């Protein structure tokens, strides 16, 4: 258990228009091989992995259109460029009052060494960073 | 919420990479 891959990274509030994961060792957990490269978690060894992610959206009001918020976790095979959706979730913050839409994702999948994992959203312009620590992205080798 | 339990474990200083892993898998089991 002390050798099993584990990673837990949080978002970078200083990024504009991106969901970028902090690579600073002072606030990023990358233990037993897994690494953060190109804003992606890299699987160091084949096996089953619990993969999870949470994002927090906030807004001050409701524009005319139902602003649809999406959050997805995808995989990119080690030797190819095909990205596959593993997890996904949609929300509708609106149907003058501030709003708050949290979207969490999770599930166990069989991953291969070198596979690249990415947690993404569609509207980074509604991201929030006031709840520092609750916008994260991690994997855990079973 | 289970999302916020995951987050609290991620920011718990008293969890090393071993203990943190066990904590999460425990949360995920009942979540």
């Amino acid at each position: 258990p002390s050798d099993k891959p584990v990673a837990h990274v949080v978002a970078n509030p200083q990024a504009e228009g991106q969901l970028q994961w902090l690579n600073r060792r002072a606030n990023a957990l990358l233990a037993n091989g897994v690494e953060l490269r190109d804003n992606q978690l890299v699987v160091p060894s084949e096996g089953l992995y619990l993969i999870y992610s949470q994002v927090l959206f906030k807004g001050q009001g409701c524009p005319s259109t139902h602003v649809l918020l999406t959050h997805t976790i995808s995989r990119i095979a080690v030797s190819y460029q095909t990205k596959v959706n593993l997890l996904s979730a949609i929300k509708s913050p609106c149907q003058a009052k501030p709003w708050y839409e949290p979207i969490y994702l999770g599930g166990v999948f069989q991953l291969e060494k070198g596979d690249r994992l990415s947690a993404e959203i569609n509207r980074p312009d509604y991201l929030d960073f006031a709840e520092s620590g609750q916008v994260y992205f991690g994997i855990i080798a079973l | 919420e289970c999302g916020w339990r995951i987050g609290e474990a991620g920011t718990d200083p008293n969890l090393n990479h071993q203990q943190f892993r066990a904590k999460i898998l425990s949360i995920w089991e009942e979540c």
